[PDB]
Formats: structure tokens, C-alpha cells, sequence
């Protein structure tokens, strides 16, 4: 239990167990955090307690060092001095211990509560161990939070795929969302036996839920669910290697020309063997997954790792790559586990493959060299410091765009997370630009590619394919019709009741609107199938009736609306009181009393 | 007093110290011998199935 | 004998009807069912006269099939004393995660693992039952 100070790192024995976490505290450093905070408990390998029967006194000032242990003041021997003096308490390496001042970001970290913003902006720009800190910390917290849930017993099991599930009883339910897995419960009398992993989905309507499951062994109606857990693992490594250009291909092998398409792409490839490690930022529908297949087969004789964050990331990065790659493959994730089918093709444990599409949440022991990770919008600085942990590449490069939607992070309620904030790769990607983009999208319209390149873009990116049909039909937003605190926006439905018949072409559109009770009350009286661009980072639609809600800026948001545009191919429709946004976007501006 | 009792204060500092050392000491030989016990187990029944 | 049974109660007491009928204290195949200890020495003493008749390998410790943490395990919940009949444990439990300090010794100690990873041994040396080298 002897290790180096998280502020000064001379070698050290001290932990305040009143922090959460337990890190370790030079001398100074654990007197200045005993001081100031609330933190009033400090251990060593040891127990810092009143050793008397009785006396339970617990803060370390008041304590006296006697004759083999630790008493208070009342039950102290005559012949005893105190462990808080000359601002070093008593323990190991009292004379090398140096310390520091930094106690300020430290107390900052170890008394925040992650509720606001301001405290994540300063997660984010505080120091190497710091960050470190603040990553653990708040994992640890959402850990605690969500373990602050409970259970959730099924009233009936309609199929394999519709579920009747009702929750716990004064408890607040958690909502639908694919996060969240659930954990099934099954006991006999006598013995209560983990039943499986299963991920829910909001229905066509209410209270009938989809559901999927990692198992056929079906469910019954004594079964009670609850969100699987674990405990929060310390880590090493850091968050980001340092740069290293290098002047020549550093035994990068590559191949002659053999899929000349991707000249454009060997552009990029040259580079990424002239340096250590870069940024790639990959808009959706652009050369991203199609670049690092390009770069798989170009330098073919060289181990390369892919890595996701959902099941669904590594499925978008595994398909299109079984294409240009002999099979002669590997991206084996999961063993026990993968609520939603994961990879079906080869073995689980032998790292057969010099190509491999993981997740970095369950990246296994291997080497490579490179690592290309795609969803850098939704990674964090805990997934950072892993990919550090598990891989150990020659190369690295960072692919994704930073104008996608964060993390969840429900615990910020006072606030919001500018990307730059995000996480350390976003910070940089937008405090100097990926150093690489990569042109330009070729799925998407161009009118929604040129147009929406007005307003988080710079006008660099581009497409194919402007017509027809996208025109803005601005309706005034109305009361809000509420139900559950989540706004129902009827009258601009309102808008659609006349809709269903005038559009002759359009009647596999989908009505998409940010809030899930706005999808919900939609499928009630609806016409087409229902899909927020939560559930959608790798789905494609040919129409779309995007349906925004309340003046609230939750609605007006530049990130959330270039990610609901960004999924259509033919057309798309903004019925919004847009006072300024439909000034960046610019079509035919239609009113909803008039068909024209 | 100030030239014998800050002497037992010494005695005392040093023999917790030393004491806390070898509790050291004992905490990670006793990590050592899980870890090597755990390897042993494993690789044993790795000849089995 | 088939090589699997071990359990060998009901003919304990067929053979004490056959050969004892009339003696006049009852008799408890296995002594984990004794009352005091003067009732365990009565039944192990006849325990030690039948026993002279079933085969020698169905004696010694009872070993089973455990999991933890998705990895097969072989230990033994029980034995089969010249004595005192079958014991089984109590305290067993298949599919566990990690094991403290405790558990890592007493399956270390156990000679299940080792005699069940090792090579047959024909001793000729000696007339005492060998197991494995
Ligand atoms: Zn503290
Ligand atoms: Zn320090
Ligand atoms: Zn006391
Ligand atoms: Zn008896």
C-alpha cells in the first residue's frame, strides 16, 4: 500500500478514506487535504482511530501518537505527541514527502458532485493525474447512481419481443433506453439464478414494450430485473500518448496499388505513417469506414485493431469491412454477454487475425500497430485512458466528428457540454482541428450537405443529389400540451392531419422528434414507424418528417439538429417558430395554411 | 524531561515504524504467495479436460 | 463392482440381517445419524467388519464437477470412510466469481487436483494401494 502522491509523487503510504476513491497523498498534501475539506478521515496501511474501547473519534487532529497505537486526547498516555503537525501528518516518508500548492483543483475534484457543468469544463482542463482523478471519480458516482435504482417485475411476457414490464414501487423508472441493461432474476425458492442480460426499446405504444434478449431461455412473470453492475477498476496508463511525426515510413509496409479508388485516401495513409498518432473527422456519410479499410489493405502486413462503443458501432464498422478484406478476418467482442446478437463469424480467444473490430470497453490483451477508433463524439477520458491500458500500437488515429450528440451523463442537470468539453480528443479536434479531414459525403443529399454546412461546418464538405422535395414548413408553435413533463407539441401535429393524403409518394416517412413522449404520443395515432436520432448513428432513411417540440433550446440545438437532418436521402421537412435557423437553410419557405 | 521523554517519543515513532514496515512486508508476501497459488491452479488444471 | 457406486448402504444392512438378526441395539449404516459417541463406536465397529468386502477404490474422497467464474473446476465434497459410512459436505456451492484467501487454501490443499492432473502408477515395490505419480 506504499505508492507515489497524486500531486507530487514521492513515494507515499497516506489515503483519506473519506475520499471515495482512496488516492495516494504525499504528507503535505494529505495535512492539506485534512484541513480544508470535509475529508476528516485519513488512513495510512493503517487506521488513524482512537484505539481506545469506547472512544470513537474519527478526524486525525484530534489524535495522539502513544506508546504502539493511536489514542484521542481524553484516553491519551501522558507521554504522547499529536499526528497533525508542521502541516505533515504521521506516516511513511516524512522527509522526502515535498508536496506542493496544487490543493486547489484537488479540493475542487474531491468535494464537486458532477451536477452542474462548471465541474466537468474543470475535469476537463486540469491536470494529467488530475484528470485521471476526476475520470475515476465520476465513474464511480454514475456507478453509485445507477446502482441508487432497483428492481423491475414483469407483469407479462407477451412475446420474445413485446414486454409488459412494470418497476419498482416509489422508485423513479428508469427510462427507455438502450443503455441500460437489464439483469434477470429468476428464483426458484431457494436459489435465485441470473436469468440473462436484456435491452429495451419504447414500443409502437403504451405499456407494451419491445424488448431483446441475449438468450432464448424466455422470461416468466415472477421475474424481477435490475441493471447489471460492477466495480470501478483503477488505471495506469494515460490518457493520450504524446505526438511523434517521423520523417520515413517507421516499417510501415504498404502494398503497390490495388484499388486505385482510394488515391485520395493514400494521401492520408502516407501521413498516417509519417506521424505517431492524429484526428480524423469523418462527417456521417463520408469516407470513414471506407478510409480504414483503405488503410487495411494498403499496408496489409501489419496488425490493426478496430474498436467501437456500442454493439451496434462495431456492427456499423464490422459490415461494409467483410467486403474489401479476405475472411481470413477477426473482431470477436464477446464471450457470455452481447444483449443484441454481436459477431457471429469465427472464434472467441485466439487473436487469430491482423485486423480485428472490437469495442474498447472489451478490448482484450493484444497488440497491433494501429488502432483506429471511429465515435470519438461519445468516448470519455476513462476509454481514452483504456484504449492506453490494453493497446500498445505503433500507430493511432482518432476517427469521428465532433457535431454528433454526447453521452448521455444524466447527472448533468445545470448546464450543458460544449463538445470542447466532451473529452480530451474533442478538446483538441476542436481547439486545432482534426489535423485531417476527409472529403466529402456521398450518401446524403446535397441539399442538406451544402446547406447545413452554414452553421457548427465551415462550408467544407459536400454531396450529390439536391432534389426534390425539401422544403421548410414553419408552423407557430403552440401551448405546451403536456402529459408527462415531457412536452406534447399536438398542434404542430397539427400540421400533419391533412399531410397523410397529400403526400402521394410518402408513406414509408418517419416521424422523428427529439423527445421520446413526442414519438410515444405519435405512435398512438400514427402512420409510419417512429425512431428518435438516439436509437439512429447507423441507420439511414430514405423520407423524413423531422417534428421538432417547445421553444426550449432542448429543440434548437445546432448538434442535435444536423444529426435528425443527416439521416435522410430524398427529403426533409422543418416545421419549427425558427426565428433565425431557417436563414443558415435555405429552401422554399412554405406556411401551413396554405399547400404551396 | 525535554532531554529524556522526547527520547521515549523517538523509541516509540521508531518501533511503530519499524512495526508498520514489516506489516508491509507481510501484506505483500502474503499478495506474492495468492498470486503464485492462483497461477499453480491454473495451470494444473489446464491438463485436464 | 462397477467402478461409480460408492454408496454401499443398503447392503450394510441386508448383510447385518443376514448375519446378525437378532442383536438387539440398532445400527446406522452411515454414523453421520449416531446418537452419542458410545452409538458411534457401536456402528463403526461393525462398519469396520463389512467393509472388509466391497471393492477398494470406492473408498477416499468424493470429487465433483464446480465452476467459478465460467472455469471447470474437479474438488471433493465428501468422502467415504472404512468407518463411519458417506459424509458430504454441507457447505458447497457451485458458480462462484473470485475466492479470498480461505477457499485459495483449502483447494490448494485438497489432493483432488493433484491426483486427478497426474499419471497412473503401477508400484510393484510395495502391496499399498497406489493412486498417481
Ligand atoms: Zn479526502
Ligand atoms: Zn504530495
Ligand atoms: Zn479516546
Ligand atoms: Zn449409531
Amino acid at each position: 500500500a506504499v505508492g507515489a502522491c497524486v500531486l507530487c509523487n514521492s513515494q507515499t503510504s497516506l489515503r483519506c478514506g473519506a475520499c471515495i476513491r482512496r488516492p495516494f497523498l504525499c504528507c503535505k498534501c494529505c495535512y492539506d487535504h485534512v484541513i480544508s475539506t470535509s475529508h476528516k478521515l485519513v488512513l495510512s496501511v493503517n487506521p488513524y482511530v482512537c484505539n481506545a474501547p469506547g472512544c470513537d473519534v474519527t478526524d486525525v487532529t484530534q489524535l495522539y501518537l502513544g506508546g504502539m497505537s493511536y489514542y484521542c486526547k481524553s484516553h491519551k498516555p501522558p507521554i504522547s505527541f499529536p499526528l497533525c503537525a508542521n502541516g505533515q501528518v504521521f506516516g511513511l516518508y516524512k522527509n522526502t514527502c515535498v508536496g506542493s500548492d496544487n490543493v486547489t483543483d484537488f479540493n475542487a475534484i474531491a468535494t464537486c458532485d458532477w451536477t452542474n457543468a462548471g465541474d466537468y469544463i474543470l475535469a476537463n482542463t486540469c491536470t494529467e493525474r488530475l484528470k485521471l482523478f476526476a475520470a475515476e471519480t465520476l465513474k464511480a458516482t454514475e456507478e453509485t447512481f445507477k446502482l441508487s435504482y432497483g428492481i423491475a417485475t414483469v407483469r407479462e411476457v407477451l412475446s420474445d419481443r413485446e414486454l409488459h414490464l412494470s418497476w419498482e414501487v416509489g422508485k423513479p423508472r428508469p427510462p427507455l433506453n438502450r443503455n441500460y441493461v437489464f439483469t434477470g432474476y429468476r428464483v426458484t425458492k431457494n436459489s435465485k439464478v441470473q436469468i440473462g442480460e436484456y435491452t429495451f426499446e419504447k414500443g409502437d405504444y403504451g405499456d407494451a414494450v419491445v424488448y431483446r434478449g441475449t438468450t432464448t431461455y424466455k422470461l416468466n412473470v415472477g421475474d424481477y430485473f435490475v441493471l447489471t453492475s460492477h466495480t470501478v477498476m483503477p488505471l495506469s496508463a494515460p490518457t493520450l500518448v504524446p505526438q511523434e511525426h517521423y520523417v520515413r515510413i517507421t516499417g510501415l509496409y504498404p502494398t503497390l496499388n490495388i484499388s486505385d479508388e482510394f488515391s485520395s485516401n493514400v494521401a492520408n495513409y502516407q501521413k498516417v505513417g509519417m506521424q505517431k498518432y492524429s484526428t480524423l473527422q469523418g462527417p456521417p456519410g463520408t469516407g470513414k469506414s471506407h478510409f480504414a479499410i483503405g488503410l487495411a489493405l494498403y499496408y496489409p502486413s501489419a496488425r490493426i485493431v478496430y474498436t467501437a462503443c456500442s454493439h451496434a458501432a462495431v456492427d456499423a464498422l464490422c459490415e461494409k469491412a467483410l467486403k474489401y478484406l479476405p475472411i481470413d478476418k477477426c473482431s470477436r467482442i464477446i464471450p457470455a454477454r452481447a444483449r443484441v446478437e454481436c459477431f457471429d463469424k469465427f472464434k472467441v480467444n485466439s487473436t487469430l487475425e491482423q485486423y480485428v473490430f472490437c469495442t474498447v470497453n472489451a478490448l482484450p490483451e493484444t497488440t497491433a500497430d494501429i488502432v483506429v477508433f471511429d465515435e470519438i463524439s461519445m468516448a470519455t477520458n476513462y476509454d481514452l485512458s483504456v484504449v492506453n491500458a490494453r493497446l500498445r500500437a505503433k500507430h493511432y488515429v482518432y476517427i469521428g466528428d465532433p457535431a454528433q450528440l454526447p453521452a448521455p451523463r444524466t447527472l448533468l442537470t445545470k448546464g450543458t457540454l460544449e463538445p470542447e468539453y466532451f473529452n480530451s480528443v474533442c478538446r483538441l479536434m476542436k481547439t486545432i482541428g482534426p489535423d485531417m479531414f476527409l472529403g466529402t459525403c456521398r450518401r446524403c443529399p446535397a441539399e442538406i450537405v451544402d446547406t447545413v454546412s452554414a452553421l457548427v461546418y465551415d462550408n467544407k464538405l459536400k454531396a450529390h443529389k439536391d432534389k426534390s422535395a425539401q422544403c421548410f414548413k414553419m408552423f407557430y408553435k403552440g401551448v405546451i400540451t403536456h402529459d408527462v413533463s415531457s412536452a406534447i407539441n399536438r398542434p404542430q401535429i397539427g400540421v400533419v392531419r391533412e399531410f397523410l393524403t397529400r403526400n402521394p409518394a410518402w408513406r414509408k416517412a418517419v416521424f422523428i422528434s427529439p423527445y421520446n413522449s413526442q414519438n410515444a404520443v405519435a405512435s398512438k395515432i400514427l402512420g409510419l414507424p417512429t425512431q428518435t436520432v438516439d436509437s439512429s448513428q447507423g441507420s439511414e432513411y430514405d423520407y423524413v418528417i423531422f417534428t421538432q417540440t417547445t421553444e426550449t433550446a432542448h429543440s434548437c440545438n445546432v448538434n442535435r439538429f444536423n444529426v435528425a437532418i443527416t439521416r435522410a436521402k430524398v427529403g426533409i421537412l422543418c416545421i419549427m417558430s425558427d426565428r433565425d435557423l431557417y436563414d443558415k437553410l435555405q429552401f422554399t419557405s412554405l406556411e401551413i395554411p396554405r399547400r404551396n | 524531561r525535554d532531554a529524556a521523554m522526547q527520547r521515549k517519543l523517538e523509541k516509540m515513532a521508531d518501533q511503530a515504524m519499524t512495526q508498520m514496515y514489516k506489516q508491509a512486508r507481510s501484506e505483500d508476501k502474503r499478495a506474492k504467495v495468492t498470486s503464485a497459488m492462483q497461477t499453480m491452479l491454473f495451470t494444473m488444471l489446464r491438463k485436464l479436460d | 463392482w462397477d467402478l461409480l457406486k460408492y454408496d454401499f448402504t443398503e447392503e450394510r444392512l441386508k448383510l447385518f440381517d443376514r448375519y446378525f438378526k437378532y442383536w438387539d441395539q440398532t445400527y446406522h449404516p452411515n454414523c453421520v445419524n449416531c446418537l452419542d459417541d458410545r452409538c458411534i463406536l457401536h456402528c463403526a465397529n461393525f462398519n469396520v467388519l463389512f467393509s472388509t468386502v466391497f471393492p477398494p477404490t470406492s473408498f477416499g474422497p468424493l470429487v465433483r464437477k464446480i465452476f467459478v467464474d465460467g472455469v471447470p473446476f474437479v474438488v471433493s465434497t465428501g468422502y467415504h470412510f472404512r468407518e463411519l459410512g458417506v459424509v458430504h459436505n454441507q457447505d458447497v456451492n457451485l458458480h462462484s466469481s473470485r475466492l479470498s484467501f480461505k477457499e485459495l487454501l483449502v483447494y490448494a490443499a485438497d489432493p483432488a487436483m493433484h491426483a486427478a492432473s497426474g499419471n497412473l502408477l503401477l508400484d510393484k515395490r510395495t502391496t499399498c494401494f497406489s493412486v498417481a505419480a
